[PDB]
RNA sequence: UGAGCCUUGAUGUGUAGGAUAGGUGGGAGGCUUUGAAGUGUGGACGCCAGUCUGCAUGGAGCCGACCUUGAAAUACCACC
C-alpha cells in the first residue's frame, strides 16, 4: 500500500527531441537512443534478450531490443524522436515499429547505411 | 517567533538607531518602544559561549529579585498531601494534585508557574524533557521541586524569577515592568548577575558572557554593550 | 567548493488539530494601507503546493491564560 512520501521534481537534460541509430549486423542488432546534437540517453540489445542461435537475428528479436531502449529515455525527458538506419541485417521495419509504439513520429527513416568504396575483406568462414 | 507584519514595522519606523548601547541608555531607549495597551514586561536575553549539555556545564535555578514585577506570577501548587488553607495564606492560587496532572498531561498549564514537590513529579514531570514555552512540567534543577513549598510559593508571588539553559547557553530573565524607575530595573539587573556569576560552572573562566540584549514585551529591544556592576542608574 | 563560528531572518507542512509541533523565558492579547487571508512578484520551504514573509492593492485573520485537538501547542516579542 502507499506510503507518504515527497513530491518528484527531478531533471537530467530535458532534450524533448532525439535521433535513434540502428547498427543491424549478421547475428545480433544493436539498438542506441542519443540527443540530436549527439550524446547517448540509453541502448539495449537482442542478445541481451537471450534468444541465443539463429532466433538473435530476427525482425522479433530486434523489436522488442528497440521497446527496451525506447522505455528508458522517458527519464532523461525525451519526448519526440528520428531514426537513422545503418545494415542490411533483419529488423528492416520491426525496429521502426517499436520506437512508433514507444509512442514517437518516426518520419525520418533516413537509411545512412555506409557504403564503403568496396572496403575491408570479409572472414571466410568454413574452409571449404 | 519575531513574524514580520505591519504593527512590528510602525515600531521599526519610530525608533532612532540600532546599536549595542550602554545599559542605562538601552533602558531609558526601550521605554518609548513599548506600544501596547498591556502594561508590558521587560526582560533579558544573556547568550552564554558555554556548552549548555546537562546541568554540569549549565547554568540553571532561580533568584528572589529585590523588587517584585508588578505581575503577581500565576502560582499553583503540584503536591500529594498538603493543607489548602496554609499554601493558600502563603499565596497560591489552587492546591491539589489531580487539577495539576491533568493540565501537564493535557500540554496546557493555566498557570504560568507551579512549585511541586518530589512526590508530586514523580508520576507527571520526572520524564518529560520536551516540555514547551508554557514551561508546565517540572525541573529539580530549576529548584521547583522542593518538598518546603509553601517558602517557594510566598517566594514566587513576591519576586522570585528563574534562570534556565534551552539547549544553548541562552538564559532569559524578567527584570521588572515598563512601569518602572530606571535604577529600580539596575537593581533587579544586577542582582541576576550575581546569581548567573554564582552558578557559573569552575570550566567557564574564559570568555563566558557573549552577547547580551535586552526586551520588552509588544514592543521592540536594544542590544547591550555589557550588564555591568551598579544596582543604581548613578 | 564542504564545514565551523557568528549578526539578523525562516521552515518542521505530519497523525489528531483552523492551520504553521527547532529548544524555551517573558507572557493574557496586536489595529500604518483590519497582525490578516489571496491569485500575482522575490526569498525561506514541505512528511507538498502549502506555511511564514518584503509589497501595489486587500480591512475576509492569527490565536492564548480560555475557540479546540494533543505525547511536545501554537498569540506576540526575543533566541536562532
Amino acid at each position: 500500500a502507499k506510503a507518504p512520501i515527497r513530491a518528484r521534481k527531478r531533471v537530467r537534460k530535458q532534450v524533448s527531441d532525439g535521433v535513434a541509430h540502428i547498427h543491424a549486423s549478421f547475428n545480433n542488432t544493436i539498438v542506441t537512443i542519443t540527443d540530436r546534437q549527439g550524446n547517448a540517453l540509453g541502448w539495449a540489445t537482442a542478445g541481451g534478450s537471450g534468444f541465443r542461435g539463429s532466433r538473435k537475428s530476427t525482425p522479433f528479436a530486434a523489436q522488442v531490443a528497440a521497446e527496451r531502449c525506447a522505455d528508458a529515455v522517458k527519464e532523461y525527458g525525451i519526448k519526440n524522436l528520428e531514426v537513422m538506419v545503418k545494415g542490411p541485417g533483419p529488423g528492416r521495419e520491426s525496429t521502426i515499429r517499436a520506437l512508433n509504439a514507444a509512442g514517437f513520429r518516426i518520419t525520418n527513416i533516413t537509411d545512412v547505411t555506409p557504403i564503403p568504396h568496396n572496403g575491408c575483406r570479409p572472414p571466410k568462414k568454413r574452409r571449404v | 517567533m519575531a513574524k514580520l507584519t505591519k504593527r512590528m514595522r510602525v515600531i521599526r519606523e519610530k525608533v532612532d538607531a540600532t546599536k549595542q548601547y550602554d545599559i542605562n541608555e538601552a533602558i531609558a531607549l526601550l521605554k518609548e518602544l513599548a506600544t501596547a495597551k498591556f502594561v508590558e514586561s521587560v526582560d533579558v536575553a544573556v547568550n552564554l559561549g558555554i556548552d549548555a549539555r546537562k546541568s554540569d556545564q549549565n547554568v540553571r535555578g532561580a533568584t528572589v529579585l529585590p523588587h517584585g514585577t508588578g505581575r503577581s506570577v500565576r502560582v499553583a501548587v503540584f503536591t500529594q498531601g498538603a493543607n489548602a488553607e496554609a499554601a493558600k495564606a502563603a499565596g497560591a492560587e489552587l492546591v491539589g494534585m489531580e487539577d495539576l496532572a491533568d493540565q501537564i498531561k493535557k500540554g496546557e498549564m493555566n498557570f504560568d508557574v507551579v512549585i511541586a514537590s518530589p512526590d508530586a513529579m514523580r508520576v507527571v514531570g520526572q520524564l518529560g524533557q520536551v516540555l514547551g514555552p508554557r514551561g508546565l512540567m517540572p525541573n529539580p534543577k530549576v529548584g521547583t521541586v522542593t518538598p518546603n513549598v509553601a517558602e517557594a510559593v510566598k517566594n514566587a508571588k513576591a519576586g522570585q524569577v528563574r534562570y534556565r539553559n534551552d539547549k544553548n547557553g541562552i538564559i532569559h530573565t524578567t527584570i521588572g515592568k515598563v512601569d518602572f524607575d530606571a535604577d529600580k530595573l539596575k537593581e533587579n539587573l544586577e542582582a541576576l548577575l550575581v546569581a548567573l556569576k554564582k552558578a557559573k560552572p569552575t570550566q567557564a573562566k574564559g570568555v563566558y558572557i557573549k552577547k547580551v540584549s535586552i526586551s520588552t514585551t509588544m514592543g521592540a529591544g536594544v542590544a547591550v554593550d555589557q550588564a555591568g556592576l551598579s544596582a543604581s542608574v548613578n
